[PDB]
């Protein structure tokens, strides 16, 4: 398996919106560089031959809003590949997650370790990055703050397989 | 500096060096940037390592007379029961959605000085025995142990074993199955009860939480 | 514990202990707490004490 | 006479509106448990037998504003039961009377000591809080600002007198 200790892709997901309200938001982001788009990222530029990779995520996340606007953020991972509607805030807080206010800390990067029961991220296998507010956005009269992260590298990157060229 | 410049194949490219990044129109304390590491962590007053030596799970089935010939399945349990019954040893296992499990299992039955009989306990690991085989060709291979009903109380331990690198507990039916399978007549079998009962401890010897549930 | 508890009679009940109070959306020096003790203070260039004695 | 080192009541009075306007404001809240409502506060059910009490009050105080609002609080004690209409702000910088910008400080703790000329509290001596805007309230196109009392409690209470179950 070809081993590489930084492998930066700078690939960034869909900024997703989020209108003002009171019921619990949640935006997903699913990091899946095997997912292809309109052009070829930097990741499958040079290892889409492979089957499945392992190694560290590093992504940057940004909550875009005004300046008068108040959320509580949980920044969430599921690892694989289950799927959550709702959080349990007690669970959360058992679990001793940490809420942050987008009013005062609306940008940041998060490490992502390797965890994957099969071995391996793979097509179908990928980490994913839950944003939940739990009491909605409260902002200035029909506001949407928007929640855009970009994967940065990959640490301690490792591939194996090879893939037919479809 | 020619063309004889030693190359050295890297994949970071220089296309992107140093991303600065400086606060302009308001204060640092209103503008923060959190470094974090998104890990798993067991909850606190809860959660499969405070079952770790620990009892789970305890059953007391029943068979008859009748079912003590050379192979017969006696009592069954499924793994993907055991851990996701209604007990409040399995509800804390069941909020643990994928990691590592050796579990041990002890058997135990109640007879009098009287009877004696020999009984296997076997961990049918591929599910490939239902409860209604009497065939002994299957038991006498399987992993397990002998022991006498009488004077002794078996038990053994045995890892759950996952192709990957964890074990997915969430909606895994194939998780093994645990038998007691009887491998002779009783001793005595005039004048004698017509049926038995035999406990089951499933007990937590590791865990492991790679990913824990959350509503 | 039984029926023959000392009950010491206290005007005090556990139905509100403690009250916290914790900042969440904003800067303590945007929100603070004073305590203050209204008392009654006599003003400084005039009032009676002036005339203490004369 | 009965004595009470600390006696919780947490009777809070009625919360009293500001519109927003240059005009000098008053937000008066006397302090009088004897007074009776729909229900009887925890002052009551107790020592309403009593002629008269003594002791130290303790208040909370909290002005809800937003976050554009500007104010000077003048928080004035009123004993003997004597009636302000206005009140010289020379006088009151005179007196060392300290003034707190809403916009900052809009949340606090009264102490009030006994004092009353006739030797205790009653039905009809009780003291008086007065929260005094000497500039109005400046807030955003239509804002009413609310200020909310809560007598927390009496410390050092004493009480005479037996009257008569009307």
């Amino acid at each position: 398996c070809l081993s590489i200790p930084n492998f930066p892709v700078h690939i960034t997901g869909k900024t997703q919106q989020l209108h003002v309200g009171p019921k619990p938001s949640i935006a997903r982001f699913s990091f899946n560089p095997f997912d292809l788009g309109t052009v070829f990222n930097r990741f499958q530029s040079l290892c889409a031959h492979l089957e499945g990779y392992s190694g560290d995520l590093i992504v940057n996340w940004l909550v875009t809003c005004s300046a008068l606007t108040n959320a509580r953020l949980y920044i969430i991972p599921v690892y694989d590949n289950y799927s959550f509607e709702k959080f349990s805030e007690e669970k959360l807080i058992q679990c001793k997650y940490e809420f942050k206010q987008i009013s005062l800390v609306r940008k940041g990067t998060v490490h992502i370790p390797f965890v994957n029961w099969f071995g391996s991220y793979s097509r179908t296998r990928f980490p994913k990055l839950l944003f939940y507010f739990p009491n909605g956005v409260s902002g200035p009269s029909g506001e949407k703050i928007h929640v855009t992260v970009q994967l940065d590298r990959i640490l301690n990157f490792s591939g194996l397989g090879h893939r037919l060229f479809k | 500096p020619d063309f004889t410049k030693i190359i050295w194949p890297t994949v970071v490219e220089r296309n992107f060096s140093n991303p600065q990044s400086e606060i302009t129109t308001t204060l640092q304390e209103l503008y923060g940037d959190t470094f974090e590491t998104v890990s798993i962590c067991p909850p606190q007053s809860y959660g499969g390592e405070l079952l770790k030596g620990k009892i789970f799970f305890s059953s007391t089935p029943e068979f008859t007379r009748e079912d003590l010939v050379e192979g017969k399945i006696l009592a069954s349990f499924k793994l993907d029961e055991v851990l996701s019954g209604l007990g409040m040893g399995a509800m804390l296992m069941t909020q643990i959605m994928s990691g590592h499990a050796t579990i041990r299992v002890s058997a135990k039955v109640m007879l009098s000085k009287f009877c004696s009989f020999a009984l296997k306990l076997v961990y049918d690991e591929l599910m490939q025995l239902n409860s209604d085989t009497t065939d002994f060709g299957k038991i006498s291979v399987l992993p397990g142990a002998i022991f006498s009903t009488q004077e002794e109380e078996f038990s053994f331990d045995f890892e759950l074993f996952s192709p990957g690198v964890h074990l997915k507990f969430d909606n895994n039916k194939l998780l093994g199955k645990v038998h007691l399978a009887a491998l002779s007549a009783p001793n005595l079998t005039e004048n004698m009860p017509e049926s038995f009962s035999c406990t089951f401890n499933f007990s937590i010897v590791d865990v492991k939480t790679t990913f824990y549930n959350i509503g």
